[PDB]
């Protein structure tokens, strides 16, 4: 039971980080195109 | 090796020297004395003529002798080349100082994403120069990869970088625990210590300063270079007040583009 539980913990971790990082990335982009709006 | 060349063209320009000195004590004799207006002030500047040549063969002599002591030990095609190679080399070298010093591009407008190995590949290189920091590559959180640059007996430096562009520095002293309870990096610290509080403040301009827009290598590259000179913390001395300390603290500044040491109060 302890096994199981920790694989399921460390994929949704895995999960959560990639999408931090993708996310982060929209994030930069989206950051320079707000501010660096002319307006 | 390059010290015998500058000793011989040193020599060289020696010998040119005192056959010119020599030639030139022996035309001014030939004019013979000037007029001057005042006969003492001929008299004066005839003979101080005469002694500065003389002075001058004299210094000519023994730098020529100085030397001495000094001194060690179709293929025109190729030479040609060889020539001509060293030439553009220098001359590139010196038209891309000279333009670069002063672009005239105002912005990037007209009318990031990066494999891990190829941070691992830049840092590596990084780390095979510079023989006394070692930097040890590591990605806890995702792809954003941590580095720590230990230095001499001095330092032990936490990097952050964010897609191979550095993004922060924490910079703590060699015992210092660096590591967390479960043995991963103390991301968020601080060193117990003045020293390595303005350190790290020193080397948050740092990395602000040290921006090129799109080529990241240079960057990484320069802020090792400039955090290399920190080996000599506790031993330089200020290049404005001579001394060591400034309310207790050693001169934190490496000034950037000239390795200097400056307590910051001395900017
Ligand atoms: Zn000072």
């Amino acid at each position: 039971r302890n096994q199981q539980l920790r694989t399921l913990q460390e994929e949704c971790d895995r999960k959560l980080i990639t999408l931090r990082d993708e996310i982060s990335i929209d994030l930069y982009e989206l950051e320079e195109e707000y501010y660096s709006s002319s307006s | 090796v390059s010290v015998n060349l500058e000793a011989f063209s040193q020599a060289i320009s020696a010998i040119q020297a005192l056959r010119s000195s020599v030639s030139r004590v022996f035309d001014c004799l030939k004019d013979g004395m000037r007029n001057k207006e005042t006969l003492e002030g001929r008299e004066k500047a005839f003979i101080a003529h005469f002694q500065d040549n003389l002075h001058s063969v004299n210094r000519d002599l023994n730098e020529l002798e100085r030397l001495s002591n000094l001194v060690g030990k179709l293929y025109s095609q190729l030479l040609q080349a060889y020539k001509w190679s060293n030439k553009l080399q220098y001359h590139a070298g010196l038209a891309s100082g000279l333009l670069n010093q002063q672009s005239l591009k105002r912005s990037a407008n007209q009318m990031l994403v990066l494999p891990p190995q190829y941070v691992d590949d830049v840092i590596s290189r990084i780390d095979r120069m510079f023989p006394e920091m070692s930097i040890h590559l590591s990605r806890p959180n995702g792809t954003s990869a941590m580095l720590l640059v230990t230095l001499g007996k001095v330092l032990k430096v936490i990097v952050v970088m964010r897609s191979l562009f550095i993004d922060r520095t924490i910079v703590k002293g060699y015992n210092e625990n660096v590591y967390t309870e479960d043995g991963k990096l103390d991301i968020w610290s601080k060193s117990n210590y003045q020293v390595f509080q303005k350190v790290t403040d020193h080397a948050t301009t740092a990395l602000l300063h040290y921006q090129l827009p799109q080529m990241p290598d240079v960057v990484v590259r320069s802020f090792m270079t400039w955090l290399r000179s920190y080996i000599k913390l506790f031993q330089a001395p200020c290049q404005r007040c001579g001394k060591f300390l400034q309310d207790g603290l050693p001169p934190t500044w490496r000034d950037f583009r000239t390795l200097e040491a400056f307590h910051d109060t001395c900017r």
